[PDB]
């Protein structure tokens, strides 16, 4: 959907 | 005549006439324009208005770290516990990000820094190491702070100007906290340009970092690699020698720039690029970063979307059509495939 | 020595000794090879494979559309009823076929054929006048078959060869027929090259029509469309002068041909291109096509993916971006702004 | 999902 396509995700430069 | 790009401006002085706080010969030399980030106070309705509208400011006197301010080498060892800490070290100043869990979808890269787990102590002792024999090694620690913490550290994170930031999370709407970054490197350290995608009050405490910032709308200039590959995020230009056979529209980027030091609050926009340097032979530097979930995504989607809501249908796009394929490898082909002779 | 291509083949043998069915002066000239299309009894074996494994195949004796067989100007005017017909025009020998309701998407498309509705006598009037005053306008009768059809013409629908392609239809998976097209043009008309996203049974009844097709994995040599432009799913390859810098790999498209007359019957596979030309110099043609709907999707996706499931993918993607970036026009550069010194 | 992207429409060169 429309909507899906503009989420975000969260990553960022950090090891997990 | 239009033929502004200050940049950092003139080095601001140090109280009680200790003298400028750096000088231009501590900054590296880049190939494109900047312009100043905005200084202001707090409470200066002209920062609210920046941060609301997701543009960056340094704001000079939110305390949000002050107990922290008293940080240094010896203090952390005898105070930050027995935990262990992930050391970067690399034989170049720039270190570059990567994500290991995506290694092996490229097995051709071979990283430039390599990440060891140590004790506080051992990374206090490695660069003592370094700095006496003359060595061109360089150490990165980034660590996020946990529960091992030591009793005098947990003290200082309680006196952390929680009211200032809670009131900012909620104004903005912001998820929750996802976690604090202890930043401690040596001058002359690089982290190369890229974007995050959380939200980022950077909160410097000892010696200076040269930010320099692009906005999303400049992801034409800067490159970054394929999603699925370790360097997701990050600019795929070497600023100290940009390829402009491969990278043609780098001659065409802007950033904006500051020099922060202790006591300054850098807000880092979610998906805006940075590039971050301590300054040369301005000693080692230590930052604690403030990351936080963005605001969630609208339910009706409003046009014309922002720079940043395209950044996210492409990383998106790349991200399907690698589970679709079964494969991040035939992405790029299929992308090819979909464009050539079509859309170009 | 390797340097098969047959193409149509040596021209068959009307029974009665009534001479050659056509001659290689009808056929045009083009740039690529050709191999030919195999043409089996539908009790053979091989047949069925093909059909089965999704490849062309000329069925020589189905009986599809026997009582079609006496189908002429003068007998359908007679009674294929007081229906409207669409009809199109043009000036060339190239009917590209475009949607009409893409139009607003592309206000610089000029169509190079206009479409009109009229009954079936003015249809056969129109053609008279053309050929009389020995005039260059060309005509395309293209009309699915509806209920207002006269009786006659019932009886004969009647009476095709249902048992043997619902047997097919059930055997193969297929959705349901959706619509049966009549096809008749002048000699020397061409239907550029393009898919379909039906499986087509085409059976011929008057004249002989050369047909051209290209398998799916060819996607790469014949650059279709924009999704959201009216020409989507036709090549943009003029095949008679074909830009090779625009288009460099249709240097290297292969076709598969055959030529079929009354009583052949063409399985054209869903997502298969194919340039349809009527002889040069044959008089007019006549076709009904039999159009379904392909089998559902499997749920789950077996690996390697084929070909026509790629760019089912690229199809998607192109929709997918259009609806979310709320404008056609911008999935061309946002594609682009993806893959410039990122994946090309 | 991976299954949508694979999925086909049902055009045809006809006028609706
Ligand atoms: O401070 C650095 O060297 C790098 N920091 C970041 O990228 C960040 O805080 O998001
Ligand atoms: O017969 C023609 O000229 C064109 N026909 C088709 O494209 C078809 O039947 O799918
Ligand atoms: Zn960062
Ligand atoms: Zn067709």
């Amino acid at each position: 959907l429309a909507d899906y396509l503009i989420s975000v995700g969260a990553d960022i430069n950090k090891i997990d | 005549m239009a033929a502004v790009a200050s940049g950092s401006g003139e080095p601001r002085e140090e109280a009680g006439a200790l003298g400028p706080a750096w000088d231009e010969s501590q900054l590296r030399s880049y190939s494109f324009p900047t312009r100043p980030i905005p200084r202001l106070s707090q409470s200066d309705p002209r920062a609210e208005e920046l941060i609301e509208n997701e543009e960056p400011v340094v704001l000079t006197d939110t305390n949000l770290v002050y107990p922290a301010l008293k940080w240094d080498l010896e203090y952390l060892q005898e105070n930050i516990g027995n935990g262990d800490f992930s050391v970067y070290s690399a034989s170049t100043h720039k270190f570059l990000y990567y994500d290991e869990k995506k290694m092996a979808n490229f097995q051709n890269f071979k990283p430039r820094s390599n990440r060891e787990e140590m004790k506080f102590h051992e990374f206090v002792e490695k660069l003592q190491d370094i700095q006496q024999r003359g060595g061109e090694e360089r150490l990165y620690l980034q660590q996020t702070l946990n529960d091992t913490v030591g009793r005098k550290i947990v003290m200082d994170f309680l006196g952390f100007n929680w009211n200032w930031i809670n009131k900012q999370q909620g104004k903005r709407g912001w998820g929750q906290l996802t976690s604090n970054l202890l930043l401690i490197g040596m001058e002359g350290n690089v982290t190369p340009a890229h974007y995050d995608e959380q939200q980022n009050f950077f909160a410097q405490i000892k010696g200076y970092k040269r930010c320099i910032l692009f906005p999303p709308d400049q992801f034409e200039c800067l490159y970054p690699y394929p999603v699925h590959h370790p360097c997701d995020r990050q600019s795929q230009v070497d600023f100290d020698n940009p390829d402009y056979e491969r990278f043609p529209n780098f001659q065409n980027v802007v950033g904006y720039e500051t020099v922060v030091g202790p006591g300054d609050v850098l807000y880092i926009p979610m998906y805006w690029w940075h590039h971050i340097e301590s300054l040369l032979n301005g000693g080692i530097t230590i930052t604690v970063n403030f990351w936080y979930k963005g605001a969630p995504t609208p339910k009706r989607i409003e046009y014309p979307l922002k720079a940043h809501q395209k950044v996210a249908i492409m990383r998106n796009i790349e991200k399907m059509l690698g589970e679709a394929l079964g494969n991040p490898q035939e992405v790029g082909p299929l992308l090819n495939t979909m464009i050539k002779g079509r859309y170009n």
